[PDB]
């Protein structure tokens, strides 16, 4: 699943046995309940540049 | 960097300048608040090892406006298969004295999971480059900071689109341009190659080296930063050694 499309995740991807599929999050991101997208934790979190997201 | 245009202020807040003895030394990328990777030939010829210093939040080189922070490198770990004055295994892991303070200005580029570096960002056609480098072969370098785009190349398209040439292996990748028009020089060495995906940039590769600056008929050549994930992620679980220079196993 995770070798294509990234297996729909923002983030990482985890292959399991089966056709299951787990999207997790870098370190400052959680995972919402759609369990693919990815919400910052932190106020700086890693590889956002915030002039750009406070515009 | 050649052909690039004007980095806006706090739009690369992951650049780090290395100096020694204050002179501009190489570029590299904050990880996290404590560790910044750049790349390994950048200390070939140091001696001064208590003399390394890492400023993040820079923009302008012939202004202090405030916003930079200084801190002396405590460490640096290179690969044991990197040889000095060669090409391959190009990248060193820097353990700052004291953390950096997140700003607006000073944020850490997301370290990738090495399958989605692999299956999903390797895929990305272009990323960004950037540095303060010359802005010409045979050219001055920059005062403030530059970017490129620049495309990523299949490694047979490298070899097959190119004119004693060193050899591309698993451990780099090229991305740039033939024309001559633009490109990463040495004194970018260290600086990032980001990757954008759905939001959020990652590193995924190393200014490295090249045959010459924005010369015709040749790409740059990164390090594949991928292929040191497990590297990089174990040494930063482990406890400071004695000692600026750590030559560490690889794999
Ligand atoms: C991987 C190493 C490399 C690096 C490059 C060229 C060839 C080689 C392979 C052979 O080994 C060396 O020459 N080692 C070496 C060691 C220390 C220094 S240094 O100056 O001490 C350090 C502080 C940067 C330099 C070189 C200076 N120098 C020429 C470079 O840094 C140059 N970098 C570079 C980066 C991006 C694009 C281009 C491009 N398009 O040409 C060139
Ligand atoms: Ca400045």
């Amino acid at each position: 699943i995770c070798v294509n499309e990234n297996g729909g995740c923002e983030q990482y991807c985890s292959d399991h046995t089966g056709t299951k599929r787990s999207c997790r999050c870098h370190e400052g991101y959680s995972l919402l309940a759609d369990g693919v997208s990815c919400t910052p934790t932190v106020e700086y979190p890693c590889g956002k540049i915030p002039i750009l997201e406070k515009r | 960097i050649v052909g690039g245009k004007v980095c806006p202020k706090g739009e690369c807040p992951w650049q780090v300048l290395l100096l020694v003895n204050g002179a501009q030394l190489c570029g590299g990328t904050l990880i996290n608040t404590i560790w910044v990777v750049s790349a390994a030939h950048c200390f070939d010829k140091i001696k001064n090892w208590r003399n390394l210093i890492a400023v993040l939040g820079e923009h302008d080189l012939s202004e202090h406006d405030g916003d930079e922070q200084s801190r002396r490198v405590a460490q640096v770990i290179i690969p044991s298969t990197y040889v000095p004055g060669t090409t391959n295994h190009d990248i060193a892991l820097l353990r700052l004295h004291q953390p950096v303070v997140l700003t607006d200005h000073v944020v850490p580029l997301c370290l990738p999971e090495r399958t989605f570096s692999e299956r999903t960002l390797a895929f990305v056609r272009f990323s960004l480059v950037s540095g303060w480098g010359q802005l010409l072969d045979r050219g001055a370098t920059a005062l403030e900071l530059m970017v490129l785009n620049v495309p990523r190349l299949m490694t047979q398209d490298c070899l097959q689109q190119s004119r004693d040439s060193p050899n591309i292996t698993e451990y780099m990748f090229c991305a740039g341009y033939s024309d001559g028009s633009k490109d990463s020089c040495k004194g970018d060495s260290g600086g990032p190659h980001a990757t954008h995906y759905r939001g959020t940039w990652y590193l995924t590769g190393i200014v490295s080296w090249g045959q010459g600056c924005a010369t015709v008929g040749h790409f740059g050549v990164y390090t594949r930063v991928s292929q040191y994930i497990e590297w990089l992620q174990k040494l930063m679980r482990s406890e400071p050694r004695p000692g600026v220079l750590l030559r560490a196993p690889f794999p």
